[PDB]
């Protein structure tokens, strides 16, 4: 009888789950919370406190003194500071360690 | 936890309620025998079916559902199908005696000493559960033993159980086909004494069902393997959210507020978008688009009825499968712009939505599609008044010339009842009319 | 359980993913080019030969 | 031929080497010979084999060009 | 010294909290396990102001999650970052929501807020003197509303002497999903008006135009709107942990946005927001953040106040700047548009400078809105109101639950009392 | 209606963003950096095969390397989920610890796995307890302390099974008993005795010879418990599914010891 027909059953018919990843994986975008909001160039560290600097740290050691004269759209002494000190360890005095 | 019971009433109803856990073991995959391969789910009986079955420390999973049936033909011949031994003997509760189509035999004559039998499971069901959220009834308005028993045990489940919700889910009668003329006695017998207890009834023609099959299908002769498949799959996407999760989640809690506007009416329509064949499927693409042009396409809808007759109040769009909300919310939105779907002013807003990522699988030796996006598009309209208007006309004509009256006061019956029920009837068109007024 | 199931494939397919089409497209591509060419010009010159 | 491999020839018929010399008689060794000319290198006993089978599939038994390439494709995939 | 405790509430706060907790982990540079990385001495130096100390360098969050369904927070525990939140933190109910907000407010509300005000008292006597708490929900969000105005209420009466930081994002105006949305709005917005003193309005819609505006992607995930969201309100918090001349308190701020009780309600507003050509076709530069920081379209919370005028203006500046930019700008914008402001208040400028930039970028800031368009918001949801209560459509549930429209009778009087003072302030 | 080759100018965007992401995961992981290398890295070193030794004198000697076995027992009154066939010992690693470090747990979990193979992860060395001045290859004797080592595919770091009083932090996962873990460290706590597999005969066979691939029972020195093997408890670790290894004692009706304490000693096959 087609009763018994369709209640043949058959092997190898796995119910399987990569479905399930794949959708997943669209609703979150894993690790793109932190590429989707990342700009300009990757960088592991460029903090730096601006006491530190001006004050213990006596501001930026490898710029040139006299880098501050005519220049060209503005014919006048300019290329001196703008870019700014943003190297060397910000955050290790001796309390953290101890 | 979040855990329900599955009723199923009637020779009518059991087959159906076969295909249903047919289906609902392929996806979990589980054996005819009862348990897995030696891959551990087995424990404290929970896992995905937790919520669905009971595979407790014999390993064995347990539907927690009844089949009740009053003719051992049919029951007793599936106690010797595939899947018996994973079904509950005494829970399938076979009779020795019919109803005859009447109503009255199995609310009166027999349902008396059936139903403590069957209150003994439902309590025992009861203890073991821990939230069950409410129940599945499976049933048939023209039901020859479908209508009268299930009248009375859901008198008597919401009586001492009246904190927790209901599901209905019946073959709506045939408005132009009438396999019984004793049919249109119970169905609106069943639908007076139902209005006032049942929480949720949700109906479906058999006739759209074939023409849905030579359509797009393209299969001019199906068969019950087909028709079980197409509503098992449709509640099988309902309880989806059940099994799977998905963006939101969501609940027969959440249908029963967000779906019926206001008491006595309950009923909503179900329509399944992606029916297609799979060769149809093959050399064509699925998206949110056109699905939503297709759900939202008049004869797509299994019940005769036109929604440009009638007008809109709520609809709610399970989508299952992969989907984004961009697409679906712009899609939408072109929906809300289209002038030809009339939603009442009263409401603004009317979509329920249900992410669910899980893709709607295929069956084995099955005739649907390859689906990855899926929706359950179930909408409640104005256009339905027209069906209970054809129902009248048809009672009121045989009511006077009263034919087969001697049947039923034979069994000892009177006319009251029967005079009660059309008055309940012309207050429903009536309210759906006064609803319909704006 | 079913976190430490999500890790690994979530992480493991998206590296063979990534890494088998990388070298399937660019291996595939190369010897059928490679192939195709020098076998035509050596067979078919003999052929005038 | 057929406008299609009028209109797109193969890399052979723009230069004049057609199927007839793809079906043509020539003799075993000095193909051996050709094939290392054209940059695939082979041992003896791959030789006689693929001769042995290539002549009991052209129904005949001879060498032609198709032929010993089919064959050495139909081993490429075995 | 002056710390904060988080709550997380709503199915959405629920994603909120998951995403505004990692934005937060990361930049503090602490491996999902807990191990902290030693790095950065701030940081490690003002972790105390959110996170405490477990064993073994671990830093545990003060932030409590409450819900209902088990899936939600199973989900969020099974993130990333559900190692570092507490089961101890993980209260909840045995019931589904329903998404009825009664039931949660006084239905399911009642037996558990008892265990919810035991926590919360616990975690306010482990850490020493609080500035006041954060709430990230929804308005519109059903479980989360009821939760929220249960919480807020109570916790007055208890504190009345701290900070009621409140986050809630305002539903779509085009669809709420919800149909009884609007009813449940009116309803937390009627208890919101007395009991907070900050509110932030965020909007859905909006963030899908900036998908389309600028981030271009077509399909975002809803984490990523997680993401935005918790990137500027982490800004606003940049404040207090991070040294730089910019006084931090909210207090201090809240003065300063605040010139009369009945404004809670403010928007939010962030900078570079940058599309795939412009992280290297960008002259960072601190004028071109301002106009990009001062675009309608980079405004995300909730309409244009092209419409309206301009109460209060509050933007923090994070990274490297200087005293003199900001103020040449400020002399700038107000040039600019001068009658847009209110001959009312002049300079309504409140400036502040973080000297620490962000992980990932250099100069950023913060911009946090009080002009006149939030009219066209509770306008909106007044018709809304108005149109089903005309005949009562979805009542009877809230009848069953015990509540009456008679309560609603002065929600929304309430309501228009809030229209007339926004219109008779700026109008 | 898009997507394979359109081309068209926000898929031209859209590909580029994605694909600098695959160049810096590339060059991330071609370091050596990748988590699936490093666990094929571990597994490779776990799963090393061994050379187990033998047994020349049907005797068991200081240094040998066997492999510690529960054998098959046909039991038909263990209603429930029971495991059949051969059960061995084997080190079961954290799995989210074994993806953040290289190296292994400082303590390290024990499991019992149905795998007869010699390999690094089931074999152990067994050593005198140091205090004893007992010389490599001198055989063991009944009723001695010694210690139960395992090098697991680490180059000069050796774990030894522990087992200590159960409290209310240290228990088994499942059944809340006596755990039993491997650590490096040598303590009196690594102190274990095999036993005789008579009770009624224990005090007869004191001082004797222990034969090779016999069945025996091996009590901790400190606690005087069995090492107990559940074969109806699922542990889910690394490489599966396994069985729950802790030290309690279970008697039967006559106070003698169940099929579960009984192991075995498993030399090398000449
Ligand atoms: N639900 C359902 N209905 C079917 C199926 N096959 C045919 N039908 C129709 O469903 C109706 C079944 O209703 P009833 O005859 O009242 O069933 P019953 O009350 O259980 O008692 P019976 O008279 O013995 O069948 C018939 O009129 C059929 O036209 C089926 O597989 N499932
Ligand atoms: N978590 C989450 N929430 C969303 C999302 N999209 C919209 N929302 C809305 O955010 C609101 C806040 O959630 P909750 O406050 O927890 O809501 P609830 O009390 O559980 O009940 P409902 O508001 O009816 O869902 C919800 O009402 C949703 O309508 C989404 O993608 N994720």
């Amino acid at each position: 009888c087609i009763y018994r027909k369709e209640y043949v059953p058959m092997p190898d018919h796995r119910p399987d789950f990569v479905s399930r990843w794949y959708s997943k994986s669209k609703m979150e975008g894993l690790p793109y919370k932190h590429l989707i909001t990342h700009h300009q160039e990757p960088s592991h560290r460029y903090l730096i406190s601006t006491y530190d600097d001006h004050y213990n740290r006596h501001n930026y050691n490898p710029g040139l003194p006299a880098l501050r004269t005519w220049n060209g759209q503005k014919l006048l002494w300019l290329p001196e500071k703008s870019d700014f000190p943003l190297v060397a360890p910000p955050t290790n005095y001796g309390l953290l360690e101890q | 936890m979040r855990e329900c019971i599955s009723i199923h009433v009637g020779q009518a109803g059991v087959q159906i309620g076969n295909a249903c856990w047919e289906l609902y073991c392929l996806e979990h995959g589980i054996q005819p025998d009862g348990q897995m391969p030696s891959d551990k789910t087995i424990g404290g009986g929970d896992d995905s079916f937790n919520t669905f079955f009971s595979e407790t420390g014999a390993g064995k999973h347990v539907p927690r559902a009844v089949f009740v049936d009053l003719e051992p033909t049919v029951v007793d011949e599936v106690r010797t199908g595939t899947y018996r031994q994973l079904f509950h003997p005494e829970q399938l509760i076979t009779g020795k005696e019919d109803a005859a189509n009447n109503y009255a035999r199995g609310h009166y004559t027999i349902g008396k000493e059936i139903v403590d039998l069957v209150l003994d499971r439902i309590r025992k069901l009861a203890d073991l559960c821990t939230g069950l959220q409410g129940f599945l009834i499976f049933h048939s308005f023209g039901g020859g033993t479908g209508s009268g028993f299930a009248s009375l045990l859901m008198e008597r489940l919401s009586v001492d159980y009246g904190k927790k919700s209901k599901l209905e889910f019946a073959i709506y009668p045939a408005p132009q086909v009438s396999t019984a003329v004793v049919e249109p006695y119970n169905s609106i017998l069943t639908t007076h004494t139902t209005l006032e207890h049942s929480d949720c009834a949700f109906m479906v023609d058999n006739e759209a069902i074939y023409d849905i099959c030579r359509r797009n299908l393209d299969i001019e002769r199906p068969t019950y393997t087909n028709l079980n498949r197409l509503i098992g799959q449709i509640v099988s996407s309902i309880t989806a959210s059940l099994r799977f999760d998905g963006a939101l989640n969501v609940d027969l809690t959440e249908f029963q507020t967000n779906l019926v506007p206001y008491p006595r009416i309950h009923f909503p329509l179900a329509t399944y978008a992606p029916v297609i064949s799979a060769e149809k499927a093959y050399h064509e693409q699925l998206s949110v688009a056109e699905i939503t042009n297709a759900c939202f396409e008049p004869a797509n809808q299994m019940v005769k009825c036109d929604p440009r007759h009638g007008k809109y109040m709520a609809c709610c769009m399970l989508y299952r499968g992969d989907v984004v909300p961009k697409d679906v919310n712009a899609a939408i939105a072109t929906i809300k712009t289209k002038r030809t779907i009339q939603f009442v002013d009263w409401c603004p807003t009317g979509f329920k939505v249900g992410i669910n990522y899980q893709p709607p699988t295929v069956v084995p030796g099955g005739d649907l599609a390859k689906v990855q996006r899926a929706v359950c598009m179930l909408s409640n309209t104005t256009a339905i008044a027209e069906a209970w208007a054809r129902l009248d006309h048809k009672f009121d004509l045989m009511y006077a010339k009263r034919a087969f009256v001697h049947w039923y006061v034979g069994e000892g019956m009177e006319e009251g009842e029967f005079s009660e029920a059309r008055e309940d009837l012309a207050a429903l068109e009536k309210d759906y009319e006064e609803v319909g007024v704006d | 359980v079913e976190r430490q199931r999500f890790l690994r494939v979530l992480q493991n397919e998206q590296f063979e993913l990534d890494m088998e089409e990388a070298i399937q497209k660019a291996e595939a591509n190369k010897m059928l080019r490679d192939r195709q060419l020098e076998q035509e010009e050596r067979l078919a010159n003999e052929l005038a030969r | 031929g057929n406008a299609y491999s009028l209109l797109h020839p193969s890399i052979f018929s723009q230069k004049g080497v057609f199927e007839r010399d793809f079906f043509k008689t020539r003799s075993k060794e000095e193909i051996s010979d050709i094939l290392t000319n054209i940059g695939v290198k082979l041992s003896k006993e791959e030789f006689e084999n693929v001769w042995n089978l290539a002549s009991k599939k052209h129904q005949r038994g001879e060498v032609c060009v198709e032929t010993i390439r089919n064959v050495l494709d139909e081993l490429l995939h075995a | 010294m002056r710390e904060i405790v988080h709550l997380q509430a709503g199915q959405c706060g629920n994603q909120i909290g998951a995403k505004f907790w990692e934005v937060i982990s990361d930049e503090h540079g602490i491996d999902p396990t807990g191990t902290y990385h030693g790095d950065s001495d701030l940081q490690l130096e003002r972790i105390n102001v959110y996170y405490n100390e477990a064993t073994g360098g671990k830093y545990v969050p003060r932030a409590v999650l409450v819900d209902l369904e088990p899936g939600t927070m199973d989900s969020v525990r099974s993130g990333p970052f559900g190692q570092i939140f507490r089961p101890d933190n993980f209260v909840f109910g045995q019931s589904g929501a329903g998404n009825n907000w009664a039931k949660g407010h006084y239905t399911e509300g009642a037996e558990l807020v008892d265990s919810v005000l035991d926590v919360v008292r616990k975690e306010a006597e482990s850490c020493d003197c609080l500035q006041g708490f954060q709430l990230t929900h929804s308005l519109g969000g059903g479980t989360g509303s009821g939760m929220g105005t249960l919480l807020i209420s109570k916790i007055r009466e208890e504190y009345p002497d701290r900070i009621m930081n409140t986050f809630s994002v305002v539903p779509s105006p085009k669809v709420s999903d919800t149909v009884v949305e609007p009813y449940n709005a009116t309803l937390s917005v009627h208890q919101l008006v007395e009991n907070t003193d900050e509110t932030y309005c965020i909007d859905n819609e909006a963030l899908y135009d900036i998908c389309f505006r600028t981030l271009k992607l077509t399909t975002p995930t809803y984490g990523d709107l997680n993401h935005l969201v918790s990137a500027t309100m982490s800004g606003v918090t940049t404040c207090l942990r991070f040294p730089g001349q910019l006084n931090a308190d909210l207090r201090k701020l809240a003065v300063n946005m605040v010139p009369f009780p009945r404004l809670h309600f403010f928007m939010p507003g962030f900078a570079p927001l940058t599309s795939r050509g412009s992280q290297q076709y960008r002259a960072l530069t601190v004028p071109e953040l301002t106009q990009q920081m001062f675009d309608a379209k980079n405004m995300m919370a909730a309409c244009d106040p092209r419409h309206g005028r301009y109460l209060t203006v509050a933007a923090v500046f994070r990274g490297r700047m200087s005293m003199k930019e900001v103020d040449e700008q400020m002399l700038n914008v107000q040039n600019k548009n001068s009658s847009y402001f209110v001959e009312w208040i002049p300079n309504n400028v409140k400036t502040a400078v973080c000297d620490i930039p962000p992980r990932g970028l250099k100069m950023s800031a913060t911009f946090i809105g009080n002009s006149t368009a939030i009219q066209e918001l509770f306008k909106r949801i007044s018709e809304q109101f108005t149109a089903m209560f005309r005949r009562k459509a979805f009542l009877h549930w809230y009848t069953g639950e015990g509540m009456d429209e008679m309560e609603f009778t002065e929600a929304e009087s309430n309501m228009n009392d809030l229209v007339s003072e926004y219109q008779q302030y700026q109008d | 209606v898009y997507g394979p080759g359109v081309r068209m100018g926000n898929w031209n965007e859209d590909v580029y963003l994605e694909e600098e992401r695959m160049r810096h995961f590339l060059e991330k992981r071609e370091k050596g950096e990748l988590l699936i290398q490093r666990n094929r890295r571990v597994k490779k070193n776990i799963l090393r095969p061994m050379q187990l030794s033998v047994s020349e004198d049907g005797y068991v000697h200081y240094g040998d390397k066997v492999i510690i076995v529960n054998p098959d027992q046909v039991l038909g009154e263990e209603a429930g989920k029971f495991m059949r066939g051969d059960l061995s010992l084997c080190m079961s690693p954290d799995e989210v610890k074994a993806q953040l470090s290289d190296d292994l747990e400082i303590p390290c979990g024990v499991s019992a796995v149905q795998t007869i193979a010699p390999m690094g992860r089931n074999t152990f060395t067994i050593l005198s307890d140091g205090a004893n001045s007992c010389e490599m290859g001198q055989v063991v004797v009944y009723g001695q302390n010694f210690c139960l080592g395992i090098a697991a595919g680490l180059e000069g770091k050796m774990l030894y099974l522990t087992s200590d009083h159960r409290t209310l932090l240290k228990s088994s996962l499942k059944s809340g008993l006596q755990e039993v873990t491997l650590t490096d460290e040598v303590t009196h706590l690594n102190c274990w005795q095999a036993a005789f597999l008579d009770p009624q005969l224990r005090l007869e066979y004191e001082g004797f010879p222990v034969r090779a691939n016999e069945k025996i029972v091996i009590y901790h020195r400190h606690t005087n418990r069995a090492l107990a093997v559940h074969r109806n408890l699922f542990l889910r670790t690394y490489f599966g599914k396994e069985m729950e290894v802790v030290a309690h004692t279970y008697l039967d009706s006559h106070k003698v010891e169940k099929p579960k304490n009984q192991w075995m000693l498993v030399t090398g096959n000449p």
